[PDB]
């Protein structure tokens, strides 16, 4: 596994000092393991005790940077500052053929 | 643009740049760990050693022939490593035993003790 | 390794101590985290310059040659989150005009050279999360007028010098939470505009940072785990766009009647 404790029924309970801790639940069982980076649609949140890979809440966001700042928006919306807008205001490039504003 | 490297004599034949040496430094690399500096001189002549080098080694550089010299003294078994020559052309950075500020690295020589 | 139809080669799971040789010079992404690359050779990436993402993680990368990253003008996201390199690489990085995300967080960072972050024009986010910094890089950050996110989360910063964040006007979200800021000068944030998130969560502040009122755009303001006794009256005056103030877990004494208006 990635972490150290890693009980064979509960997953890796307490991760290391520089890796994240993501709770992967499929079917019924829920377990977690050390990850170097948040997989997708999550944002890392380091802490002096336990690094938690939390879940994004900004809509139309496929990969975020914080709880409010979105890095890569959905394939149907372009991003202006950190949001995922459908309307690009004036004074900015419409899409630049790369889904931006 | 290319830098060629030759009680020991460690000479770095500087051919990369044309003149005005800046932050000439020696780096010893341990086989498995990082590489850190042991002595770095500036264009004015000010030198910076490390804690394990002050009083043990020295550093000599002449701007006339543009050649870097390194002299080892008080040989010890721990000092054996793979030593590298580093140089910098563009100014604007304070000196120091740091590997992130040097643009030209020599091939390096393996040094043992006797 | 394992090529994908999306040109996303993942070599995590080989344990190799060098770059993946023999790979097609057509791939776009490259993930290497399982392997341990204790040193990046010179011009080891000259084989496939058509990549845009470089997931180099968890490697005990102690050295990166200045020429190793030359010619990667198509690179867009550089990730070096968990490493051992000490100083920010100012010579390897300099030469990238399409880089947008520079993640250097877990690798311990004591110093950062003055000429660092030179020539970067497409940078929008960079992480410096967990590395023992003691001074906010002022001149090094002055060369980045285009970023939109900056985190200094787990460090030992003591204070913010005056005008330490001036040139980067296009900033959006700032994080300075889990370090130990002691006091801020009243001109630390002067020049910051369209800033939304500001976190000063666990750094123990003396009374209150009066420098907040310098930014007219502000939505969140996180300062909870610190030790604030008295909030001065009319403190949230220059920022009429607040929507969430985290001020719990403080030994508050006297908020003051005139402390919340037209929020």
């Amino acid at each position: 596994k990635g972490c150290l404790s890693c009980s064979k029924d509960n997953g890796c309970s307490r991760c290391q000092q520089k890796l994240f801790f993501f709770l992967r639940r499929e079917g019924m069982r829920q377990y977690g393991e050390c990850l170097h980076s948040c997989p997708s649609g999550y944002y890392g949140h380091r802490a002096p005790d336990m690094n938690r890979c939390a879940r994004c809440r900004i809509e139309n966001c496929d990969s975020c940077f914080s709880k409010d700042f979105c890095t890569k928006c959905k394939v149907g919306f372009y991003l202006h500052r950190g949001r995922c807008f459908d309307e690009c205001p004036a004074g900015f490039a419409p899409l630049d053929e790369t889904m931006e504003c | 643009v290319q830098l060629v490297e030759s009680s020991l004599r460690l000479s770095c034949a500087a051919s990369g740049y044309t003149y005005s040496p800046y932050c000439m430094g020696w780096f010893r690399q341990a086989p498995g760990k990082a590489r850190e500096g042991v002595a770095t001189v500036d264009l004015d002549g000010s030198t910076i050693y490390a804690d394990s080098v002050k009083g043990r080694f020295t550093i000599s550089q002449d701007n006339a022939k543009n050649t870097l010299y390194l002299q080892m003294n008080s040989l010890k078994p721990e000092d054996t490593a793979m030593y590298y020559c580093a140089s910098r052309t563009r100014a604007g950075v304070t000196c120091g035993l740091n590997w992130a500020i040097f643009s030209y690295w020599g091939q390096g020589t393996q040094v043992t003790v006797s | 390794c394992s090529c994908d139809g999306d040109r996303r080669v993942d070599c995590s799971g080989k344990g190799l101590t060098a770059v993946p040789e023999g790979l097609s010079a057509f791939t776009q992404a490259l993930d290497i985290s399982m392997n341990n690359i204790t040193q990046l050779p010179e011009d080891a990436f000259a084989n496939f310059p058509f990549l845009e993402e470089l997931q180099l993680a968890g490697n005990d990368l102690s050295f990166i040659h200045p020429k190793a990253l030359s010619g990667l003008k198509e690179l867009k996201v550089l990730t070096l989150q968990n490493n051992q390199l000490k100083t920010v690489p100012s010579e390897a990085i300099r030469g990238l005009s399409a880089l947008q995300s520079l993640r250097l967080d877990a690798n311990h960072i004591t110093s950062v050279p003055e000429d660092s972050f030179e020539g970067l024009v497409q940078l929008r986010h960079l992480w410096l999360d967990d590395n023992s910094l003691t001074e906010v890089p002022v001149h090094p950050l002055s060369n980045l007028p285009t970023l939109q996110a900056l985190t200094l989360a787990l460090n030992k910063i003591s204070s913010i010098p005056d005008f330490a964040f001036t040139n980067l006007s296009s900033l959006v979200v700032l994080h300075l939470h889990n370090n130990k800021i002691r006091s801020l000068s009243q001109h630390c944030f002067d020049g910051l505009d369209n800033l939304e998130t500001l976190d000063l969560n666990y750094n123990n502040l003396g009374e209150f940072p009066q420098a907040i009122k310098a930014l007219p755009s502000l939505k969140e303001l996180g300062f909870h785990s610190n030790s604030i006794s008295v909030i001065p009256d009319g403190a949230f005056d220059g920022n009429p766009l607040l929507r969430t103030i985290h001020l719990y877990d403080n030994p508050l004494s006297f908020v003051g009647n005139s402390a919340f208006h037209n929020l």
